């Protein structure tokens, strides 16, 4: 039997346009989708059909066999209602506190279950030609498609069962379900850890569904950094009380008037100034300030997460998550045949995925990089199987050096 | 007449919430009803259409005009309301053919489909929404009665349901044919393959065959049509293509039309063209008074349109593309943020030409504007040769490095090569990293007031000098770059200049070497002339040194 399944109302089915994809991505989308449409798991499908989703392939870390890879953003935004406040799938809050947490790829499992008739329509999807030589070879879903937050919406009570047993034998560990993945988080040593995981992938396999490893607690913040020097320079201290201005507006409490104080007249920027003894009691009331968390910002489960992130150059890059302008739930640095979109690409990928772990929900992103060159290349590098949603922006001047 | 398809149906719907047409049919002329009866009954002695009662109660205005010239009639059907209910299809096609993107073939015919609606059925429980009438003279009598069975012209769900249908019938003689090749455009096939006249003109009859089995007819050799295809504005000869004549008018007086449409030919012409130019003409458009009305030619523009006549002497044709080597894209700065590119495989044999001008936002410089280019060419090849070019630019590694590397965006060209070809492509004016030991700092501020539109624009500096110019119609923006401007003329070939302007600090930092604003301008010829030039950036409203003191300076008068 089929969960019917309900669109958020009034609001009807994606009609996004498909991309252009290269004639090897095209050829290895054509070999996949062959084999599940001989597998029952997609149809042909006609003109009557007016909804589109688009479709590329990637390739994901280690491997030689291209993954297909359906962008249902659209569609998970029509269905919010349905697989949040409707089959929900609650976050656990211990997940972050875990020494160890391993991702699971656990998409196959959703080639079981059928989909509701009357929703295949909505997953309509489309393989390009090249040049126009043909139209598009159109398909549709006849199962829970990878990708769409429904099917692990649906799935949620069968995936109860295959875990049954396991979290009855290991009471202190954590499996939370996001999308395609599984997260198991355990306070293990290394060794025990990957082996309950291997235990794990048997009671998995029993069932079909047939990796990575992250370290929550080890993960730290990002304070704004001031400098320490002997012989600080007018420009120095412009730049100083220029950070520290900054800082003042989700810091409470970071001063700077002593600071301030110390430029006074109109002098060049080269000469130097002695710092008086009151000015060193900001700079470290400041500093401890600094390295501390906000205080007053608490995530909002209604409201949209957003991350931003800067190029620092020599392959590093900043980004702070938030909900509200400025009041950082998180800050952080990532670092590195290496370009820029694909550094990028690893970045969002990883803040992703620590969003994930963190509130079980990913982050808009505000990207410093053209549409269309982000476009064009990102599925060269990308290897998630979902993706976040994200707009380009112009990052000012400033926030890149407040965050250095 | 014209064979109805055996193939299966598209079960078409109409929206929720709305049921079909019952638009009044108006009161028809004699002759007009007369004609309409000759050509409905005919059209009905084919399956085309068919008889129904009253009790049906859709209907749909007909109508019928004679012709411009010859003495045969014409039924028009208007379906505004039926399309206006029926359900979205999908897009037909995303996209035409590029002749640059066609494979070259040892042989290719060109098969349109006769009367390619008309061959193809329609969803049964359809048929009753596209009922029409024929009235009688006057009022009396009922009218004739009658419902479409084929796709009729005009209704919204034909050109998709004809697409599909077209795509089923292909289907198995793809299978058995995979070295063929089968452009599907509308109603037409365009089949080429690399074979011998002799099992080509075998393999098309095989073809047409299996086409006829489906009820599509096509024509025999003979009517089959013969190179130069003469597609969609192209000319497409057997081992080239171009597009067709454009001759440009030679007129005493330009018409705003007449401008529009010697750009739409000009860019039209850009495709295989190189070096063609269109700027120029373009901005004469902009402002514009009527479509009728004379536009006198600039002198810059009588210099576009006679170059452009030139390369237009003598024809160019492109060759045809071949998928066992690589495409190269060579890219040359024209001028005018004016950029001109070439695609070929073998060595100036060109597949393809294309021009870029696209100002991407208020200010740029050429780094940013070539690899704007990169990208839009990039994405071209995607489209029409599934795969991207490697790449020659005017533009010297190194330049580039630098200036990847420290920018703030995230950028990235595929595989490409320097090429010297100048104008090269390179960076005006590099601001210090550090101040300048030695050189005067001025502290530089602008204010304007919201009401009077009033500013005041100044500095003062590190060595007592001071200045305070007044502006009559400006804004905060304004104000606080005129006092960089300022600072530029009297600081001489090194300054350290500091602003609280991040809006400003922003447009500098990024190189801009042309910009929409004069002003912009202004301080690009200053920041090229100097020899080291630092700038820099504080808060405002925090005494702070040289600023609290310009802040006073240029409020006075303004707040
Ligand atoms: N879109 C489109 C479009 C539109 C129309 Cl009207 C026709 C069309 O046919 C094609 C199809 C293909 Cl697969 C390649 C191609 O051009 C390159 C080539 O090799 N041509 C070519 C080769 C031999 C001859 S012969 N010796 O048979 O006359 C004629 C020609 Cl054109 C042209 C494509």
């Amino acid at each position: 039997e089929t969960v019917p399944v309900k669109l958020k109302p009034g609001m009807d089915g994606p009609k996004v346009k498909q991309w252009p994809l290269t004639e090897e991505k095209i050829k290895a989308l054509v070999e996949i989708c062959t084999e599940m449409e001989k597998e029952g798991k997609i149809s042909k499908i006609g003109p009557e059909n007016p909804y589109n989703t688009p479709v590329f392939a990637i390739k994901k870390k280690d491997s030689t066999k291209w993954r297909k890879l359906v962008d249902f953003r659209e569609l998970n935004k029509r269905t919010q209602d349905f697989w949040e406040v409707q089959l929900g799938i609650p976050h656990p809050a211990g997940l972050k506190k875990k020494k160890s947490v391993t991702v699971l790829d656990v998409g196959d499992a959703y080639f079981s279950v059928p989909l509701d008739e009357d929703f295949r329509k909505y997953t309509a999807f489309t393989i390009p030609s090249i040049n126009n030589e043909t139209p598009g070879i159109r398909y549709q879903y006849n199962v829970l498609p990878q990708g769409w937050k429904g099917s692990p919406a649906i799935f949620q009570s069968s995936m109860t069962k295959i875990l049954e047993p396991f979290r009855k034998q290991n009471p202190d560990i954590v499996i939370y379900q996001y999308m395609d993945d599984l997260y198991v988080g355990s306070d293990l040593e290394i060794g025990q850890h990957r082996t309950k995981i291997e235990e794990l992938r048997q009671h998995l396999l029993r069932w079909g569904l047939t990796g990575y490893e992250l370290h929550p607690d080890k993960w730290t913040v990002q304070p704004i950094v001031l400098p320490e020097k002997d012989s600080w320079t007018v420009n120095d201290i412009q730049k100083l009380v220029g950070k520290l201005n900054w800082a003042s507006q989700i810091y409470p409490g970071i001063k700077v008037r002593q600071l301030c104080k110390l430029l006074r007249g109109t002098k060049a920027l080269t000469e130097v100034i002695p710092l008086t003894e009151e000015a060193e009691l900001e700079l470290a009331e400041n500093r401890e300030i600094l390295k501390e968390p906000v205080h007053g910002v608490y995530y909002d489960p209604s409201k949209d997460l957003i991350a931003e992130i800067q190029k620092q150059g020599q392959g590093q890059w900043t980004y702070q998550i938030y909900q509200e302008p400025f009041k950082n739930l998180k800050t952080g640095k990532y670092a590195r045949h290496t370009n820029d979109v694909k550094q990028l690409t690893e970045a969002v990928q990883k803040i992703t995925t620590e969003s994930i772990v963190i509130w079980g929900k990913t982050p808009k992103f505000k990207l410093p990089i053209q549409k269309e060159t982000w476009e064009t290349w990102w599925t060269e590098y990308w290897q998630a199987t979902w993706i976040p949603e994200w707009e380009f922006v112009n990052t000012p001047p400033l926030v890149k050096l407040w965050y250095q | 007449n014209s064979p109805i398809s055996p193939i299966e149906t598209v079960p078409v719907k109409l929206k929720p919430g709305m049921d079909g047409p019952k638009v009044k049919q108006w009161p028809l002329t004699e002759e007009k009803i007369k004609a309409l009866v000759e050509i409905c009954t005919e059209m009905e002695k084919e399956g085309k259409i068919s008889k129904i009662g009253p009790e049906n109660p859709y209907n749909t205005p007909v109508f019928a005009i004679k012709k411009k010239d010859s003495t045969k009639w014409r039924k028009l059907v208007d379906f505004r309301e039926l399309n206006k209910r029926t359900q979205d299809f999908w897009e037909v096609q995303l996209g035409i053919p590029h002749p640059a993107g066609l494979k070259k073939k040892k042989s290719v015919t060109v098969l349109d489909v006769g009367d390619a609606y008309f061959s193809v059925p329609l969803d049964e429980d359809f048929r009753k929404y596209t009922a029409f009438t024929i009235p009688s003279i006057n009022n009396e009598t009922p009218g004739i009665r009658y419902q479409y069975n084929v796709l009729p012209q005009g209704w919204k769900g034909s050109p998709a349901i004809f697409q599909s249908s077209m795509t089923k019938i292909l289907e198995p003689f793809r299978k058995q044919n995979p070295d063929i090749v089968i452009y599907q455009y509308m109603d037409d096939l365009y089949v080429g393959s690399d074979l011998e006249i002799g099992q080509h003109r075998t393999k098309i009859e095989e073809l047409r065959q299996h086409l006829l089995r489906w009820g599509l007819t096509t024509p025999d050799k003979k009517h089959q049509k013969e190179p130069p295809f003469l597609w969609m504005g192209y000319e497409l000869h057997p081992d080239k293509w171009t597009v067709q004549p454009i001759v440009l008018p030679e007129k005493d007086s330009w018409t705003v039309n007449d401008i529009q449409k010697l750009v739409g030919k000009l860019n039209w012409a850009s495709q295989i063209y190189p070096g063609i130019k269109v700027r120029q003409l373009c901005k004469l458009l902009r402002g514009t008074k009527a479509l009728t009305e004379v536009i006198p030619l600039t002198e810059e523009a009588e210099l576009e349109l006679a170059e452009n006549r030139e390369i237009l002497k003598e024809p160019v044709h492109g060759v045809y593309y071949d998928p066992s080597k690589d495409l190269i894209a060579e890219i040359q700065k024209q001028g005018q943020g004016q950029w001109t590119y070439q695609i070929y495989q073998e060595p100036f044999k060109n597949l393809k030409t294309g021009k870029y001008a696209r100002m991407r936002g208020a200010h740029t410089n050429d780094v940013k504007q070539l690899t704007e280019a990169v990208q839009k060419i990039t994405t071209e090849s995607i489209v029409i040769w599934g795969k991207t070019p490697k790449f020659k630019l005017p533009i010297q590694k190194e330049t580039w490095e630098t200036w990847w590397t420290e920018y703030w965006q995230a950028t990235w060209i595929p595989e490409w090569e320097f090429v010297n070809t100048p104008p090269l492509v390179k960076l005006w004016y590099q601001l210090e990293k550090e101040p300048i030991v030695g050189a005067e700092t001025f502290y530089v501020d602008g204010a304007a007031n919201r009401e009077t539109k009033l500013g005041k624009a100044g500095y003062v500096t590190n060595r007592g000098r001071q200045k305070v110019v007044t502006l009559t119609d400006t804004t905060n923006q304004k104000t606080e770059l005129q006092a960089i401007y300022l600072a530029l003329q009297d600081s001489g070939l090194e300054v350290n200049i500091v602003t609280d302007s991040q809006y400003a600090l922003g447009i500098i930092q990024a190189q801009p070497d042309q910009s929409e604003s004069e002003l912009v301008n202004q301080i690009i010829e200053q920041l090229i002339k100097k020899e080291k030039v630092y700038l820099a950036w504080v808060p405002a409203h925090k005494g702070i040194g040289g600023n609290e003191q310009v802040d006073k300076l240029v409020s006075a008068g303004i707040r």
